[PDB]
């Protein structure tokens, strides 16, 4: 039962820091199998660039029937991350497959922040600024890594 | 290899196993599972019943106890959804004629997307709650508690004049504290939308004459101007109204 | 000839010279398993690649992996 989700946590753990995803960690913490941390870098091309990102990963008993509950620790300025690092991620929600791994999610998450989503934005004020003023988002974006993510 | 792509937890070599209509191969008891939890959350979705690889609907002589009701509420709400937007005129709608663009030819795809249906628990049949918000998509999963779940006719507390049409079928109430279809009943008498239900000790206690007047968002906003979300006339914020059938206003 | 991952594990193949555009990677996909390159993003080594630049723009070489990620 949750000795299945285990011997699947373990599966990807092992698959994963013996091959990294590009500019992502991720592992336990402690000895709890469960709860996991994670970092993703801010990718090259965005104005996230040089951040360190910190995330939180909590799996449920019955991993990977459910997906796991996945947020941003770093503060971010994102047009689908919110103030309590909860990322608007379909893969996390309706769209969640036992095919997926941590890995997926974090080239995913990484994908993310390498090319925002505005249309349907879970904080629409960023969403808008973004559609409009480019500049200005990548000037806070940046900012907000100088201050939070460095 | 010879890997189970559901659980990577083995080699299909190991237990009961079957080949789906879609090609690909799982154990059998993995193919159940992932047809038991069904969805995420109170919102009917249908995303489990894809195929972890191929992503076409999972299929198969063995598994058909657990897809047959699958399907019939997938029909159920099919047919509401594409109905909606009909009657709503969004057929026409310019993401479903750009091709190239996620739901191009799809009104049926495009209306379950953009529609939130539940199943009720008094009958068993899905009820609309409202245009899915993406706050409510990045909020709780399953902490919630399916039998405060009801459709409009299986919660009448306004002993509703039904449509000559459609006879209660497509009944629905306000959110008693703002302009919004309502999603939950609770304590067998209150309805609440999406947001004010996750705020229900705040919305209980507010007096009822502190409620924003109409136009009413949740969570006690009051939204400027002066024409009503759910174009109606209807009760001061903070009593019940049903408010009619779905389709025939819209 | 190179591969390319779903974020679901179905792994396709493309026969591809250098000097190919990652426009053209992402039509040269459609022919396959049919989506609209308006829909595919193509991610290598953490980049999200950029419509019309080429392959060895990127350093990809023979037998490569990207992944397909769609919003
Ligand atoms: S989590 C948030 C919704 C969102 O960010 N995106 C929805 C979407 C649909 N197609 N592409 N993005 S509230
Ligand atoms: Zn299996
Ligand atoms: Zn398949
Ligand atoms: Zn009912
Ligand atoms: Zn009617
Ligand atoms: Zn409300
Ligand atoms: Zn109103």
């Amino acid at each position: 039962g949750p000795g299945s989700a285990l011997k699947r946590i373990n599966k990807e753990l092992s698959d994963l820091a013996r091959d990294p995803p590009a500019q992502s960690r991720a592992g336990p913490v402690g000895d709890d199998m469960f709860h996991w941390q994670a970092t993703i870098m801010g990718p090259n091309d965005s104005p996230y660039q040089g951040g360190v990102f910190f995330l939180t990963i909590h799996f449920p008993t019955d991993y990977p029937f459910k997906p796991p509950k996945v947020a941003f620790t770093t503060r971010i300025y994102h047009p689908n991350i919110n103030s309590n690092g909860s990322i608007c991620l379909d893969i996390l929600r309706s769209q969640w497959s036992p095919a997926l791994t941590i890995s997926k999610v974090l080239l995913s998450i990484s994908s993310l922040l390498s090319d925002p989503n505005p249309d349907d934005p879970l904080v629409p004020e960023i969403a808008r600024i973004y559609k409009t003023d480019r500049d200005k988002y990548n000037r806070i974006s940046r900012e907000w890594t100088q201050k939070y993510a460095m | 290899d010879d890997m189970c792509m559901i659980c990577f937890t083995e080699a299909l070599s190991a237990a009961p196993a079957i080949q789906l209509d879609c090609s690909h191969i799982f154990h059998l008891q993995c193919c159940r599972r992932v047809l038991e939890n069904r969805w995420l959350g109170p919102r009917i979705t249908f995303g489990f019943i894809s195929c972890p690889i191929c992503k076409n609907k999972i299929n198969h002589i063995v598994l058909k106890d657990l897809l047959d009701p699958i399907k019939e509420l997938y029909e159920d709400v099919r047919r509401k959804a594409l109905m909606r937007l009909e009657y709503e005129g969004l057929h026409k709608s310019e993401a479903i004629t750009t091709p190239g663009v996620r739901f191009y030819n799809d009104p049926a795809g495009y209306a379950m997307n953009r529609y939130a249906y539940y199943v009720c628990y008094k009958c068993r049949k899905a009820y609309f709650g409202g245009e899915a918000r993406c706050d409510a998509e990045a909020g709780r999963g399953d902490d919630y508690d399916p039998r405060e779940l009801i459709c409009g006719a299986c919660s009448d507390v306004s002993r509703a004049q039904m449509c000559p049409k459609h006879g209660t079928d497509f009944l629905e109430y306000k959110c008693r504290y703002c302009c919004s279809v309502a999603v939950f009943f609770c304590f067998g008498t209150t309805h609440f939308c999406n947001a004010c239900h996750d705020d229900f000790q705040r919305m209980t206690s507010i007096p009822k004459e502190e409620l924003p007047h109409c136009p009413a968002g949740p969570k006690g906003k009051q939204l400027e101007g002066t024409e009503c979300p759910l174009h109606v006339v209807h009760p001061p914020t903070g009593e019940e109204f049903a408010l009619g059938c779905g389709v025939c206003r819209n | 000839q190179i591969f390319v991952k779903t974020l679901t594990g179905k792994t396709i193949t493309l026969e591809v010279e250098p000097s190919d555009t990652i426009e053209n990677v992402k039509a040269k996909i459609q022919d396959k398993e049919g989506i609209p390159p308006d829909q595919q993003r193509l991610i290598f080594a953490g980049k999200q690649l950029e419509d019309g630049r080429t392959l060895s723009d990127y350093n990809i070489q023979k037998e490569s992996t990207l992944h397909l990620v769609l919003r």
